[PDB]
């Protein structure tokens, strides 16, 4: 006897960009210090350049995951596929916004004056690829492998019927065709109660969705603990840059605005060298996502313990905030 | 120095007092620049300079009367050049990147905007977007491939008396197989 | 009789060593943009700015 | 069998076009044209932040000792040399950085030289756009190029 | 009457700017542990104080 399962597995696509004031942080509210930073050299233009280029490569990471169809598919009126019920994963045009049923839960588990504390020049940018073109993205994919199958990922889109199809997903495995067409019955049955199982499976903790939610966390403290260094006094004999000029004359106030300087250019460093590392953990979990996405959903994989726990069938993406959720079937 | 209200002080002498408009401030020795709304805190009568997490002052009390007023920042934000090659035209559109454009495109004054190029304000239409409005390009609503990004799923291009263009990202063809139940292709 | 202002200006050298061209800053955002890389011709594309 | 006269003359004619994609345009190798130009933008600030005053009087150092005395000069020197002092570890932290992601794409290469060159991968979308049928590998400056037949 | 320490104190204030609420440092490692984490509601797991 066999049992056809679902497991989903979680996976992060891109991270907030950012982009920092050269002089709003350092100097701010001031003009007698935009002279005395200018002669340090080009910290600040490359403090940019390297913030624009992690801010180009999210857009990327993106186009990669999502964007590899060229032509929009989409299902037909009719939603019988041989007795399989897939409205839990295409979308309801009832709803206001084109997103399915099991992306709303996606949505709600993971939450996002966020503003007023950033005066400082720090600043989200936001992504070219709104939420709405990326849920449109994969209602594409869910409609070429629901009537095409495997051949629309190597040139022209040749349709099949969805309980044929499965016949070629059995051969694959090492059983053969009459397993399915015998027991048409029972697997239907199997294949609807485990997606209605995954439904009460997200909603019943909030810890299932953990590795996109360290995603918006760690980037959110550390803009947190970027706004409380410039309480730091760094030797000075003010943490404020208009007591210093107001109290003491210029020629000493020249050595004592320069050990704050140093110290604000230090942990502006520090920040910007720790989002490399961060974006280059990211770019290897793009990578996985966009393999997957290439191999697991566009064809039948034998890798064991690569797509599922156990001989894979197919499987089902979809789009969550700041990464992607895969449904492998087994 | 200071960290109660004030009693002796030096000679100076005392100038007005404006509202929602970004000037110099000098209360009592604390220096700036911002604008002076009207606030609601309640202070405790021992205290009198507020704080926030930053270590930077944001409520202070106006030292001759007894009204509590907040401190905040000027406008800021960024500026974006939307060009095409400078062998085939030389037009192009300023883009004011966080900013709700119903008070920048006054622009021009006795110098307020610091960038000297604010005669755009006075030129094209301006178009609102999500990620702040550009100045010197018109919204067409038809769709077209992606050019030049701009934010949040608007593209320009330059379309060929021809001024540049921005419009709606298209993300392809729409195609729709003909499902059904007894259907196959072979390819020959 | 012009009057001189101080201003940033981009100069352009020849191999014997003579001013052929110059461009500034300050006047046109393509010209910002022409001197904000190094160059008297930029490509097709959206750039940062001051 | 059946067709070997087509499928040689149709190979053939695609090696043709493939000459003009390299060389229409200055894009297309723009994946190793990023490599050499990041190393040498890295090099040029290294050298230019020399004649920066970091706060000091002034950048030649030999002029420092030739008008300012010796009793004070040591504060005058010390934020000249934290400053280039900081601008090397900024560049062998960069270098380091950019170390990880070659040796990234330096793992992909000596995996695509084993299944794409010597065998067929069936791994869909790996080795080309379809169902792959073999690999030639060319060298190039500081990198590598496939010609995929698909 | 009562005699006074050099200690450490964690305050904690409301939106009216007055001190509701405040917790000792060196009293129980709970009270090291929301010390040296400058919270109140310290979830479950082994921690890291002085
Ligand atoms: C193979 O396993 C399936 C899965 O349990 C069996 O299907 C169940 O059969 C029992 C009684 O036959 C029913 O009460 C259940 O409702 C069935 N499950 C479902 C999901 O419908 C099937 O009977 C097994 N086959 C054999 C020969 O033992
Ligand atoms: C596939 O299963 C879903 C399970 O929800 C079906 O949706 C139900 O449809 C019936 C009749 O249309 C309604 O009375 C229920 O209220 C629906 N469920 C919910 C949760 O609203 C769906 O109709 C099935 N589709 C097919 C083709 O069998
Ligand atoms: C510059 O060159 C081509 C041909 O010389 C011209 O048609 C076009 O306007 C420019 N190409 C760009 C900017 O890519
Ligand atoms: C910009 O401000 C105006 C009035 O100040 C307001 O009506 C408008 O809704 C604002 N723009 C947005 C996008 O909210
Ligand atoms: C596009 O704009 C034109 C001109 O304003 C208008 O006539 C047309 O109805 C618009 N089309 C859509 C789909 O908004
Ligand atoms: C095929 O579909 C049509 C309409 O959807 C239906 O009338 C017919 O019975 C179906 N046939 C089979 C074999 O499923």
């Amino acid at each position: 006897n066999f049992t056809i399962s679902v497991t989903t597995e979680i996976l992060p696509v891109s991270m907030t960009k950012t982009s920092v004031d050269c002089t709003m942080y350092i100097c701010g509210d001031s003009t007698e210090c935009s002279n005395l930073l200018l002669q340090y050299g080009s910290f600040c233009t490359q403090l940019k350049r390297a913030l624009t280029g992690i801010a180009v490569e999210q857009d990327k990471n993106t186009q990669e995951v999502f964007a590899q169809v060229k032509q929009i598919y989409k299902t037909p009126p009719i939603k019988y596929f041989g007795g399989f019920n897939f409205s839990q994963i295409l979308p309801d045009p009832s709803k206001p916004s084109k997103r399915s049923p099991i992306e709303d839960l996606l949505f709600n588990k993971v939450t996002l004056l966020i503003c007023a504390q950033k005066f400082k020049g720090l600043t989200v940018l936001p992504p070219l690829l709104t939420d709405e073109m990326i849920a449109q993205y994969t209602s594409a994919l869910l409609a070429g492998t629901i009537t095409s199958g495997w051949t629309f990922g190597a040139g022209p889109a040749l349709q099949i019927p969805f309980p044929m199809q499965m016949a070629y997903r059995f051969n694959g495995i090492g059983v053969t065709q009459n397993v399915l067409y015998e027991n048409q019955k029972l697997i239907a049955n199997q294949f609807n109660s485990a997606i209605g199982k995954i439904q009460d499976s997200l909603s019943s903790t909030p810890s299932a969705l953990g590795k996109l939610q360290d995603v918006v966390n760690h980037n959110a403290q550390a803009l947190n603990t970027l706004v409380k260094q410039l309480s730091s006094k760094f030797g000075a004999i003010s943490s404020v840059l208009n007591d210093i000029f107001s109290r003491l004359d210029p020629p000493e106030a020249e050595v004592q605005i320069d050990r704050l300087i140093t110290g604000r250019l230090q942990s502006l460093q520090t920040y910007v060298t720790q989002q490399l590392i961060r974006a280059a953990e990211i770019r290897a979990s793009a990578n996985l996502a966009a393999t997957k996405m290439s191999e697991c959903v566009l064809g039948q994989s034998k890798r064991v313990d690569f797509c599922g726990k156990g001989y894979h069938l197919m499987s089902f993406p979809q789009s969550a905030p700041h990464g992607v959720v895969f449904l492998h079937v087994t | 120095l200071l960290h109660a209200p004030a009693t002796v002080c030096g000679p100076k002498k005392s100038t007005n007092l404006v509202k929602n408009k970004c000037v110099n401030f000098n209360f009592n020795g604390l220096k700036g620049t911002g604008v002076l709304t009207e606030s609601n805190k309640k202070f405790l009568p021992f205290q009198q300079f507020g704080r926030d997490i930053a270590d930077t002052t944001d409520a202070v009390r106006d030292p001759q009367t007894l009204e509590i007023l907040d401190i905040t920042p000027c406008s800021f934000g960024g500026v974006s050049v939307i060009t095409p090659g400078t062998n085939t035209s030389n037009q192009v559109a300023v883009l004011y990147q966080g900013v709700n454009c119903t008070e920048v495109p006054v622009a021009i004054h006795a110098d307020q905007l610091t960038p000297t190029w604010r005669v755009y304000s006075t030129g094209s239409n301006v178009f609102q977007t999500r990620a702040g409005c550009l100045i010197g390009a018109e919204y067409v609503n038809n769709s077209y491939e992606c050019d030049i990004p701009i934010g949040a799923g608007i593209c320009a291009s330059y379309q060929t008396s021809q001024s540049i263009i921005a419009y709606t990202m298209s993300l392809g063809a729409e195609n729709s197989v003909a499902y059904s139940n007894n259907s196959i292709a072979i390819p020959t | 009789v012009g009057y001189l202002q101080p201003r940033t200006f981009l100069l352009k050298y020849n191999e014997n060593g003579t001013i052929t061209d110059a461009v500034d800053c300050a006047l046109d955002p393509l010209s910002e943009t022409k001197c904000t890389l190094k160059s008297f011709t930029v490509e097709k594309g959206i750039y940062q700015t001051s």
